[PDB]
């Protein structure tokens, strides 16, 4: 479905200020 | 310190 | 949340506030999993040591919130509970093993820019993401310090910690239904969930499909943000068969 896709972020291809920190930890 | 919520919510 | 930051608008649209009708106060965090189901920690609803035993009519769920105290007219939606479901093997006597509960809403909530459900992980999501060092995100309107209260939703990103390090930090017996997260004293960086953050989500963004998954539920700790101590979280995937059974009915 559309779970876990945020209307103000993923749905607009906008990143929040710290999500890259999570991505960088997934080594 | 919580703002009152509309009556409709009980 | 101790040593976190203010959330951005729409950053955690699955964030739910469990709100006590009388006295009017913050009961716990929670999360939106569908238009009719809300996930929380069992200790938010049942905790005999503190004479906590809430029923459906005792509380309200407030969805789409950012401000802790204000009534967010045209943004937040307030829902009533139809029924509460606490895990039948929830262990409130010792270590909060299986600290999980579901709440069915009386009516479906409408999704918006501020209201949207989080995903629940499958076996593969959990195996790929629940690794020591991998960071998750915890949100809530709980205490800013162990010993005030925030004006808006708080956020903190924290690494999952190795099971032996979790075990060695406490005298409490740890089970497979929980995991611990937080920085070590040598890491420099800080942060933790605290009182009032209970029931809130520990989320991770899958790098595979770019969706947010709720891996944990804020469950317990010993104080907040103490050196050598870690926050403990209910392991959502470990209890998904119970979740699925209750929702299937
Ligand atoms: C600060 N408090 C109230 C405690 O440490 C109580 N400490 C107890 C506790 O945390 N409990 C019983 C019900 C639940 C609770 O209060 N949760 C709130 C909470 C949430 C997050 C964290 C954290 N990540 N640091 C700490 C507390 C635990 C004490 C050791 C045995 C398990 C229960
Ligand atoms: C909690 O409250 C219910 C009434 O809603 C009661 O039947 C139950 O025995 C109470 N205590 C526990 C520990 O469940
Ligand atoms: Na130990
Ligand atoms: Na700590």
């Amino acid at each position: 479905a559309d779970c876990g896709l945020r209307p103000l972020f993923e749905k607009k291809s906008l990143e929040d200020k710290t999500e890259r920190e999570l991505l960088e930890s997934y080594i | 310190d919580f703002e009152e919520i509309p009556e409709e919510y009980l | 949340i101790v040593e976190g930051s203010d959330a951005e608008i729409g950053m955690s649209p699955w964030q739910v506030m469990l709100f006590r009708k009388s006295p009017q106060e913050l009961l716990c965090g929670a999360s939106l999993i569908s238009d009719r189901w809300v996930l929380t920690a069992a200790h938010c609803l049942l905790y005999p040591p503190w004479d906590k035993n809430f029923t459906e009519n005792d509380l309200l769920v407030r969805i789409g919130k950012h401000s802790r105290t204000r009534y967010e007219r045209n943004i937040e939606k307030i829902s009533m509970l139809e029924k509460i479901y606490i895990h039948p093997r929830y262990n409130w006597r010792e270590n909060l093993d299986r600290d999980i509960a579901l709440m069915k809403l009386k009516k479906p909530v409408a999704f918006s820019d501020y209201i949207h459900p989080v995903c629940l992980p499958d076996r593969e999501t959990a195996a790929s993401l629940l690794q020591a060092g991998y960071k998750g995100r915890v949100t809530g309107w709980g205490n800013l310090k162990e010993t005030g209260q925030p004006s808006v939703l708080q956020v903190v990103n924290l690494p999952i910690v190795e099971r032996p390090v979790c075990k060695d930090s406490t005298r409490i017996r740890i089970t497979d239904n929980m995991f611990c997260a937080g920085y070590k004293p040598d890491e420099g960086k800080r942060g933790d969930a605290c009182e009032g953050d209970s029931g809130g989500p520990f989320v991770m963004k899958s790098p595979f499909n770019n969706r947010w998954y709720q891996m944990g539920i804020v469950s317990w700790g010993e104080g907040c943000d103490r050196d050598g101590k870690y926050g403990f979280y209910t392991h959502v995937f470990r209890l998904k068969k119970w979740i699925q059974k209750v929702i299937d009915q």
